[PDB]
């Protein structure tokens, strides 16, 4: 299995970016997927997950202006960011796991990662 | 059936219980609205394997039991079926085929106290991993060593409960979480 | 993969006493509930006293309160039911009981006759 991100970059204050997550060895069923950051020298904290039913789970600091997605004929999962605010500076992360539905912000639930991209706001 | 499941009793309870001492609750024969417990703001974990959560709704003919603790944020992860670790091995174990849910939620606010709250409890060691859903209650000295522990302490004979720090200045894995775990009997 | 094998049982006047024995054996767990339920014939099962075994806690149908006394001997995996100041109205088939997943530590919540494990029961009859 392997997950590679892509969509990154540099904006400012109120703009926007569209993440993505390309899957390539996930053949699940059942599963949930998840969007992490990571600040420097800070602990990586969930941002927004969904499972494989559409149930989606976001963090308080981004509910409204972030938006999780499943692309399930391409295997690659989003995360559309508008309304960027400095605060979201970070690693941004891809992640999944198998075999439970629901949600957990929790990245240690997780046993699947991408390589992360960076998202400055300015 | 109308009659609402008291979830209540277990989500809201003021004491939880020690890991290696879990709670466990039965519920039963009612029915609850699952939307109400699953979109509550203060989770950020409730997984379900094996069943969806709308399953909860419709208890009608169905005993659910219901078991809860206290553990360290960096610990949840262990609360699944297939881990490995001091609680999975020695506290609480889930079996290989779980079909049920486990729901957690940070307790700072509640379980940690400014000199340290050192009410919460785990066990560090044990001869054996426990079982699935097994309990041990047991404070019998571990011995560690060669030499027989006779009751006390030693160089190398333990007592096996050990103390949760909760410092409420902790970094969040090592803050405390409740967990609930749903699952069925027959 | 438990098995119980239970001893006591017989005739007892009114006003006296019997003791039951259940020794759980097999992939018991570290800690578990056992306990007794009764049948009168014609009647339904009844829970009559449960302990669990590794802990203190014990429970006890209001039938039985000030009268029967549940006890363990945790290294022998056993379960002891005193019954003192016997009735008429106790005679029954007494069966012990076992179950390794049972609430805790509120062990009244379930009766002994919905425990997973049964012995083979033993008959008490109770004259006068």
């Amino acid at each position: 299995v392997q997950l590679q991100e892509s969509g990154g970059g540099s904006v400012q204050a109120g703009g926007s970016l569209r993440l993505s997550c390309a899957a390539s060895g996930y053949t699940y069923s059942t599963y949930c997927m998840g969007w992490f950051r990571q600040a420097p020298g800070k602990e990586r904290e969930g941002v927004a997950t969904i499972d494989s039913d559409g149930r989606t789970r976001y963090a308080d600091s981004v509910k409204g202006r972030f938006t999780i997605s499943e692309d399930n004929a391409k295997n690659t999962l989003y995360l559309q960011m508008n309304s960027l605010k400095p605060e979201d500076t970070a690693m941004y992360y891809c992640a999944a796991d198998s075999g439970w539905v629901g949600y957990s912000l929790d990245p240690y639930q997780y046993n699947y990662w991408g390589q992360g991209t960076q998202v400055t706001v300015s | 059936c109308t009659n609402l499941c008291p979830f209540g009793e277990v989500f809201n309870a003021t004491r939880f219980a020690s890991v290696y001492a879990w709670n466990r609750k039965r519920i039963s024969n009612c029915v609850a609205d699952y939307s109400v417990l699953y979109n509550s703001a203060s989770f950020s974990t409730f997984k379900c394997y094996g069943v969806s959560p709308t399953k909860l709704n419709d208890l009608c003919f169905t005993n659910v039991y219901a078991d809860s603790f206290v553990i360290r944020g960096d610990e949840v992860r262990q609360i699944a079926p297939g881990q490995t670790g001091k609680i999975a091995d020695y506290n609480y174990k889930l079996p290989d085929d779980f079909t049920g849910c486990v729901i957690a939620w940070n307790s700072n606010n509640l379980d940690s106290k400014v000199g340290g709250n050192y009410n919460y409890l785990y066990r560090l060691f044990r001869k054996s991993n426990l079982k699935p859903f097994e309990r041990d209650i047991s404070t019998e000295i571990y011995q560690a060593g060669s030499t027989p522990c006779n009751g006390v302490e030693g160089f190398n004979c333990y007592f096996p409960l050990q103390s949760y720090g909760f410092q409420p200045t902790n970094g969040v894995g090592y803050q405390p979480y409740r967990v609930v775990v749903l699952s069925f009997e027959l | 993969q438990v098995q119980l094998q239970e001893s006591g049982g017989g005739s007892v006047q009114a006003g006296g006493r019997l003791r039951l024995s259940c020794a759980a054996s097999g992939d018991t767990y570290s800690s578990y509930c056992m306990g007794w339920f009764r049948q009168a014939p014609g009647k339904e099962r009844e829970g009559v006293a449960a302990i669990y075994i590794g802990g203190d806690n014990t429970y006890y149908a209001d039938s039985a309160k000030g009268r029967f006394t549940i006890s363990q001997d945790y290294d022998k995996n056993t379960a002891y039911l005193q019954m003192n100041s016997l009735k008429s109205e106790d005679t029954a088939m007494y069966y012990c009981a076992a179950e390794l997943f049972c609430p805790w530590p509120d062990i009244g919540t379930m009766s002994p006759a919905e425990y997973k494990y049964w012995g083979q029961g033993t008959q008490v009859t109770v004259s006068s």
